[PDB]
């Protein structure tokens, strides 16, 4: 029951409530380990929470930053890097880093990370997309690791369950056809990290996906698998492979009709962006 | 049931097809709800109307009656008409299949009609002019891009003067009540207010200022997704705060008299500076 509970409050509360739910050192204001950060969600050298594991800890700015990191896209992460350079020179500094910090809250960690020790550093566009993709992709090289792999594959009930778990939506029918999957599948070859992580970096640009499908949505026409690859490497520059969206018509396609339509798969991995 | 639009606008005939004249797709777009025959001369009527009117953004004007417009050029054109800029590029991509950076005409003809005709069962001037005279030249994207953005300059001057009453100014009152209709929220009879109590007898506004606000306009989920950082903390947005802000997320350069004219209608508490819920909670309709 308690965790169902603190599964709610990462679902609806407010951040202001699980930051001080899963904090634990307190200063004169509260701080969270990296540790809390991975649970609240949820390191040798090469990962980035033993980078930012160096002192100190992080902040409530940092965590709400986090957040609006891993939640963002590429090409609005571009506009709010622009929206962070009030004097437009075209590489920003500790300073109005530190008035959003303070609009934010209306530390070590980030910004000795960021701007360097003595914060005299300054940023620019290609250090912030690098720190958005690593971050990205180490949270998901987790989130996989975290299903218990057996030679570096994953079987399709647990991929089937990654999905239905980001999506937000949880359903009966949904739920029965995951179960399914496994009927579908009945020996299974597996699920790579590369496959999985293409198919996630899909989902992140799904709002421009939209975009350039409008066309079939006006039309009314459905999605088969070859369109389904085409725009997503013609928008997200990704090769889905042939297996992954397999699996997906086999999870989202509830009426057979062997097709996406609209309603079935964009609407809801669309609005789940919010 | 865009189908049923394009059937009623429609006005020539062959075999149980019905085609627009362009005329009737200006209305199509202009006009919510107004109030038959083709023969051959019709069909070298529309042969020859390509040449007289120029590709510049009059193009459906210069045309007048003198065109063709099947159902898939429709629902194209429709399409186009609310393509945020950063689109544009990727819809090329997605005609251009094979990668040749040109459109052949079996490239999409087959393609937009070959979907049509999937999801049902189960020369006209845009051709004419994308592939000249005989249906054999190329498209590239210099003049997609060209043409998408005369189509949207177009439909936005026929708005404009239709809602200036002819005249080569709107006054302020007038964009109001375009802000208001636009907005689909002129119940509220605050804002009537608003602009009968603030919007005095003064400036005007031109051509220009109109267009940029409707580029703003096609923009405003990059605008949402920039102000959610001041969305999340409950800040109210000054004047300027706004203006740098449409600049840097949409990269249309709002004038100060559209913007003074924005805040003294959406000003309802009064503070000369617009929030969330004023603005952003009320265009969520656009
Ligand atoms: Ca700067
Ligand atoms: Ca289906
Ligand atoms: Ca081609
Ligand atoms: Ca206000």
């Amino acid at each position: 029951k308690v965790m169902e509970y603190e599964n709610r409050i990462r679902a609806y509360s407010t951040p202001d409530k699980i930051f001080r739910y899963f904090a634990t050192l307190k200063v004169i204001e509260v701080f969270m380990t990296p540790e809390d950060f991975v649970r609240s969600i949820t390191a040798d050298e090469g990962s980035i929470f033993y980078t930012l594991g160096e002192c100190g800890l992080i902040s409530f700015s940092d965590y709400i930053f986090l957040t609006t990191v891993l939640s963002t896209p590429q090409r609005n992460f571009e506009i709010a890097f622009k929206m962070f350079d009030l004097n437009g020179d075209g590489e920003v500094d500790m300073e109005e880093f530190e008035q959003v910090q303070s609009i934010i809250r209306s530390c070590s960690a980030l910004t000795t990370y960021f701007f360097g020790a003595d914060l005299k550093g300054k940023l620019t566009i290609k250090n912030f997309l690098e720190f958005q993709r690593k971050l990205q992709h180490d949270v998901l090289k987790l989130e996989f690791e975290r299903h218990d792999p057996v030679d570096g594959r994953i079987t399709e009930r647990q991929f089937g369950g990654m999905l239905l778990a980001y999506s937000g939506v949880q359903s009966k029918k949904l739920t029965a056809m995951q179960r399914q999957l496994k009927k579908h599948f009945k020996e299974g070859k597996g699920l790579t990290f590369q496959e999985v992580e293409n198919f996630f970096t899909f989902l992140k640009n799904i709002n421009d996906v939209d975009t350039a499908l409008s066309f079939y949505h006006m039309a009314g026409a459905s999605l088969d698998k070859v369109t389904m690859q085409q725009v997503a490497r013609t928008v997200a520059k990704v090769e889905l492979s042939d297996h992954v969206c397999d699996v997906v018509f086999a999870l989202f396609d509830c009426d057979g009709n062997g097709e996406l339509s609209n309603k079935e798969f964009v609407s809801i991995m669309k609005q789940r962006l919010m | 049931l865009r189908k049923q639009r394009f059937m009623q606008f429609s006005s020539l005939e062959h075999e149980g097809e019905y085609y627009m004249t362009p005329r009737d797709f200006l209305f199509s777009v202009m006009f919510e709800q107004m109030e038959k025959k083709l023969t051959k001369k019709d069909i070298e009527d529309t042969l020859s109307g390509i040449q007289t009117a120029g590709c510049g953004s009059t193009f459906f004007r210069d045309l007048g009656d003198k065109g063709l417009i099947s159902y898939t050029e429709y629902l194209f054109l429709l399409t186009i008409l609310t393509k945020p800029h950063s689109g544009f590029h990727v819809a090329f991509k997605m005609l251009d299949t094979d990668g040749n950076e040109m459109i052949e005409k079996r490239e999409f003809f087959k393609l937009q009609k070959i979907i049509s005709k999937q999801d049902d069962l189960m020369n006209t001037t845009l051709q004419m002019r994308f592939f000249g005279k005989r249906g054999q030249r190329k498209l590239h994207y210099k003049e997609f891009r060209r043409f998408m953005e005369n189509l949207q300059t177009e439909i936005q001057e026929m708005e404009f003067l239709q809602f200036s009453k002819g005249l080569s100014f709107m006054r302020k009152e007038d964009f109001a009540e375009w802000l208001l209709f636009f907005t689909n929220t002129e119940n509220k009879d605050i804002y009537w207010k608003n602009v009968r109590e603030k919007l005095s007898a003064g400036e005007s506004i031109s051509l220009d200022e109109f267009k940029s606000f409707c580029h703003f306009t096609t923009h405003l989920e990059d605008f949402a997704i920039a102000m959610q950082m001041f969305s999340l903390a409950h800040r109210p947005v000054r004047l300027a705060e706004f203006k740098r802000a449409v600049k840097v997320a949409t990269g249309q350069e709002l004038s100060n008299n559209i913007l003074d004219t924005v805040f003294k209608i959406f000003d309802l508490d009064g503070d000369e500076c617009l929030s969330h819920e004023e603005f952003l909670g009320v265009l969520k309709n656009r």
